RNA sequence: AAAACUCCAGUUGACACAAAAUAGACUACGAAAGUGGCUUUAACAUAUCUGAACACACAAUAGCUAAGACCCAAACUGGGAUUAGAUACCCCACUAUGCUUAGCCCUAAACCUCAACAGUUAAAUCAACAAAACUGCUCGCCAGAACACUACGAGCCACAGCUUAAAACUCAAA
């Protein structure tokens, strides 16, 4: 009798995955954070599906990258040699 | 609350008399806002190595 | 129903039980069914805090006989 | 070229593995987008043709991804013959 | 184990090649285009040692864009460099074409060892305007 | 599309067919097929499915009926004047267990 | 992951500019494309080069430097015979390779129904 | 035209006026503010002096004052920056909208219409 | 396909240009 | 509005560095701005060869000058820094503490955009 | 294959007044055209909607006047291969031109060829393509084709043009 289905909030929903830098602040002073997303060879900037971000995060990342490259804080043609021991976050494929 | 916070923060500025001590403290200090993240989102400071 | 939310919270806190679901038996009482039955029979009393009811049901099922080997 | 020298696009050779390092550099250039970029900049590229070929490549990539997902979804039943005749 | 990245000019460069490190190694610049390539051997302190191309062996037109002429020029440059006194070099690739690895194979067969394979492609970032697209 | 008033609800992207109107339409279908076979009727089980093609054909043979779980050609029940012969009694009832 | 096409195709409910303008409609068929094959190889060039070099160095007779020409001939014969035997007798391989027949068979087994 | 040191609106109806010193009064004034603050101050002064209630934001008088201050800002921008087509079109559209609003107001209420025309100085002309 | 009218208009424009260029 | 300035020098350590910093502070004070703090990032290497102004520059010191600039002084400060020979380069960028973070949920599984073609068979 | 130059090229140190690869698997801003290296400022209108060819304003690129600049590309031109003929497709050099200032006709397949204001599709069902189909109001146009992105007339910092815009004849079509 009282066992009728009730349309509620629909459970069985886990919290959606957020970005790896959504809870922190992104500035141009941090050279290591903006250089970790740079290929340590051709110096190319990785896209969105490689780093694992969205729209606003990737936009802020590339803005900070361009600002650091123009003002004089990070190379564009390669990666900083002193920041080559950073933990690998992006996915690679070269060199097997 | 905002104006009280601003009044509490304005007490640490640079005046006409505090110049030599300020530049000495600035030259005798090295601030580095560099920190990387991993696959989860940890904070790694190069100063600890 | 509310039992769906109860089972969701149970799976989020603990996880899967040691007993295997037997879909061949129409009236198969698994671990989740016993848990939600204990939860509703304790709620039928008269309390408002859900955490107290949850920990009371946990202590009751632990002291009864079944030992849910949870994760660390 | 106002930066350094042997840092940008530089590999290493071990035990005389020159062909392996060459293939690695070629794969790096193809993944980072350089060979196709040079082949496109070999001659003057019209902006209309540029946008047209970009849209074509995007549509082709989307179609290839859809086909790959369809293959990975349908590879569950291409095993053998469960029921003979019927 | 074995870092694929080039070592810093820094301190403690823990690789030895004939009693030398990595900075004191002569450089071998190769400009491989679409029909002609040039090979030059320059020392660490910047001194020219040898220089030739595909037209220094008797090749006229068309045949300059062949890997055989590139390998011959590379072997000749390696011989001219060995006549003085060099062992380890560093090849530099400039541009793409049919003779991109032929010069490297010639330098290897001539008697020179390579440890680093770099490439500095002179490609601008929306810079100068190239020639118009020809109608084939 | 034509499947909305016949579903009671969903259970995690799984529709639940209501058994209230199902049993109502089932008895009206079993009673319709009962009077057909009572007056010398001909049934035919047409269900092209490769999983239970053996059980369907045997139930029609033990009871003296007709089954058809094989491939359907073209001019079977439609063009029966130039295939099975001159005059052929077409089955007045076809049971679709698997449409 | 595949990118979404909310405002890509120029439709009636897109108050902006279309970015992707394909020639054919975005409706997949029931057949897979043919694998790439029949390309120019022209392998073994440095061996022929050094053979010509050792021929031009000594006289025309192959008695002064027979090792180089012998190795060149051996390598060329091995490569040619291997390629011929492969392309003649073996075309399958191991797990995951050139599979067009079964691919199109599976595509026709589960085709697309664009007409609802 | 408000002076550079006249105290804006965000830090006006707050307790403690003389409790601060000089640097706090300068940082919270128009010296370290923006042009939007000056526009809001002009709008508030107009709504407090010309019309009666300066609280109604959905009324026609607030819209007229906003259009007038936008017209003034566009005129100042065109006087400072010569070649500017988008700002010129925006100024023309704002003038047209202000004229239409003045026409509607005069059609529905002549008292506030003449009050605005006497206060702001502009006069609604009859289009030929 | 549907370019005959456009080619006719182009020919007419070319004839008019040749006419205004002659005199 | 709050702004920040990154000062770059060319090897002078203490005397000339302090002199130029005092000059910049006095300029920011008498031009119409208020200096907040003055930090120093250290003395590291340059990412590229700067042969801009005079001859070779490959080793400088990075600084941070936080202040409140108005609306008619940043251009004058840029002109003063460009006319000065000691400072190589420096841009007066706004302070990032003004813009806060939003409530972004990160990535999101986008669905399949259907309802784009008719039910034709062709 | 010519032809073009040998004060030609190569590594090192010293250099620009248009042109901002990767980010860009992003769909954003702007009425449209159009626009994505960095630093600062002004700023992206309208509390119902629609509405001028009886008006105003903006507006891809190219072409003009006078000054400042010129690496490279390039109308034209000169030279050089093939063809019976090549004023084009094959190669090199060069002029106007790609840049900023003030003044000009406002030109396109200005194409997403789909006008704006709102909603609807189990009452409504479409020749065929293409991007599925309607209800209420409004602006300019149509009702056979070439003749005609045309003379004249009405305006245009221009006299090789732009905006509006036909008649006569043939055809039983387009
Ligand atoms: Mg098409
Ligand atoms: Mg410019
Ligand atoms: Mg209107
Ligand atoms: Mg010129
Ligand atoms: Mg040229
Ligand atoms: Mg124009
Ligand atoms: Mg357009
Ligand atoms: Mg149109
Ligand atoms: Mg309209
Ligand atoms: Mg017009
Ligand atoms: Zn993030």
């Amino acid at each position: 009798n009282e066992d009728l289905p009730i349309s509620m909030e629909n459970p069985y929903k886990e919290p959606l995955k957020k970005c790896i830098l959504c809870g922190k602040h992104v500035d141009y002073k941090n050279v290591q954070l903006l250089s970790q997303f740079v290929s340590p060879f051709t110096g190319c900037i990785y896209g969105r599906h490689i780093t694992g971000l969205c729209g606003k995060k990737q936009k802020e990342i590339t803005k900070a990258i361009k600002r650091a490259q123009i003002m004089g804080f990070m190379p564009v043609t390669y990666k900083d040699p002193a920041y080559l021991k950073d933990p690998k976050v992006c996915n690679i494929r070269y060199r097997e | 609350r905002e104006v009280l916070q601003l009044q509490e923060e304005v007490k640490n500025f640079i005046t006409r008399e505090n110049l030599e001590a300020r530049v000495e403290a600035a030259l005798d200090s090295r601030k580095n806002y560099n920190w990387a993240i991993t696959r989860e989102g940890l904070v790694v400071r190069p100063q600890r190595r | 129903y509310h039992e769906d939310r109860i089972r969701a919270k149970f799976y989020s806190v603990y996880g899967s039980g040691q007993r295997a679901f037997d879909l061949f038996n129409p009236n198969f009482k698994s671990t989740c069914q016993r848990f939600v039955e204990k939860y509703t029979e304790l709620q039928k009393l008269g309390e408002t805090d859900e955490e107290k009811l949850f920990v009371e049901t946990g202590k009751a099922l632990l002291a009864e006989g079944v030992i849910l080997r949870r994760v660390g | 070229a106002k930066h350094l020298k042997f840092i940008a696009r530089t590999v290493m050779v071990q035990e005389g593995n020159v062909e392996s390092a060459y293939r690695t550099l070629n794969r790096i250039l193809t993944m980072d987008g350089l060979i196709e970029d040079i082949k496109h900049r070999r001659y003057y590229e019209k902006p209309c043709r540029r946008r047209q070929r970009e849209s074509y490549e995007r549509c082709r990539r989307i179609y290839n991804m859809e086909m790959a997902r369809k293959i990975n979804f349908l590879m569950r039943k291409n095993r053998a013959d469960p029921w003979q005749g019927c | 184990k074995f870092s694929i990245y080039p070592p810093i000019p820094g301190e403690e460069s823990s690789l030895r090649w004939a009693g030398k490190k990595f900075e004191e190694i002569p450089i071998a610049h190769i400009k491989a285009s679409h029909n002609n390539t040039q090979i030059q051997v320059v020392s660490a302190s910047n001194e020219p040692l040898a220089f030739a191309s595909c037209g220094t062996e008797g090749f006229r037109n068309a045949k300059k864009g062949t890997g055989i002429a590139a390998q011959t020029a590379g072997i000749a440059a390696a011989a001219r460099a060995k006549q003085k006194g060099v062992i380890h070099i560093r090849v530099v690739v400039k541009g793409l074409g049919p003779g991109r690895l032929s010069a490297m194979h010639g330098l290897i067969m001539g008697g020179l060892e390579v440890i680093s394979i770099t490439d500095n492609t002179p490609i601008p970032h929306n810079g100068c305007r190239p020639r118009k697209a020809r109608k084939l | 599309r034509f499947m909305e008033p016949y579903i009671f609800g969903s259970r995690l992207d799984h529709d639940i067919i209501d058994l209230e109107q199902t049993a109502t339409h089932l008895q009206l279908a079993l009673n319709f097929t009962a009077h057909m076979a009572y007056r010398k009727g001909i049934i035919l089980f047409i269900s092209r499915n490769r999983q239970f093609s053996y059980l369907i054909e045997n139930m029609a043979r033990d009871c003296g009926e007709y089954a058809h779980t094989r491939y359907f050609r073209g001019g079977m029940l439609t063009n029966a004047r130039l295939l099975f012969g001159p005059t052929v009694r077409l089955p007045d009832l076809i049971i679709f267990l698997h449409t | 992951a595949t990118p979404s096409l909310r405002g890509r195709l120029a439709r009636f409910g897109n108050p902006r500019k279309p970015v992707l303008k394909p020639n054919k409609p975005l409706i997949l068929a029931n057949r897979v494309g043919e694998r790439r094959r029949e390309k120019g190889e022209a392998t073994c060039i440095t061996e022929m080069s050094v053979m010509m070099a050792c021929w031009k160095q000594n006289e025309f007779r192959d008695d002064a430097c027979r090792k180089e020409i012998q190795g060149f001939l051996d390598c060329a014969a091995r490569a040619q015979e291997a390629r011929k035997m492969r392309s003649i007798q073996e075309t399958l391989g191991e797990s995951g390779s050139l599979l067009p027949n079964k691919l199109n068979k599976l595509l026709q087994r589960f085709p697309n129904k664009p007409y609802l | 035209d408000p002076p550079p040191s006249t105290l804006l609106k965000d830090y006006q109806n707050v307790p403690g006026i003389e409790k601060v010193d000089d640097v706090v009064k300068r940082l919270l004034s128009l010296e370290m503010a923006n042009k939007k603050e000056m526009l809001k101050i002009k709008q508030e002064q107009f709504m407090k002096k010309i019309v009666a209630n300066p609280e109604d934001t959905r009324s026609l008088e607030a819209r007229i004052i906003a259009l007038s201050v936008k017209i003034r800002s566009y005129e100042e921008h065109l006087e400072k920056h010569r070649k500017d087509k988008a700002h010129k079109r925006y100024l023309l559209m704002s003038i047209d909208q202000r004229k239409k609003m003045l026409k509607n107001l005069r059609n529905t209420n002549y008292d506030v219409f003449e009050k605005i025309c006497w206060g702001l100085g502009i006069e609604y002309t009859f289009p030929p | 396909k549907n370019v005959l009218k456009i080619r006719r208009r182009k020919m007419n424009h070319h004839k008019y240009r040749k006419l205004v260029k002659k005199t | 509005p709050r702004y920040e300035l990154a000062l770059i020098l060319k090897a002078m350590q203490r005397p000339e560095t302090a002199a130029t910093l005092k000059r910049t502070i006095e300029a920011l004070m008498d031009r119409g701005a208020i200096v907040r703090d003055l930090e120093n990032l250290g003395e590291r290497a340059l990412p590229y060869r700067i042969s801009a102004h005079s001859q070779q520059h490959n080793r400088g010191g990075y600084f941070l000058v936080d202040f409140y600039a108005p609306t008619a002084a940043v251009e004058s400060m840029v002109e003063h820094l460009s006319r000065d020979i000691d400072v190589i380069r420096g841009n007066i960028v706004k302070h990032p503490l003004t813009q806060e973070l939003k409530e972004c949920e990160g990535i999101v599984p986008v669905p399949l955009a259907e309802k784009l073609y008719s039910t034709k068979k062709r």
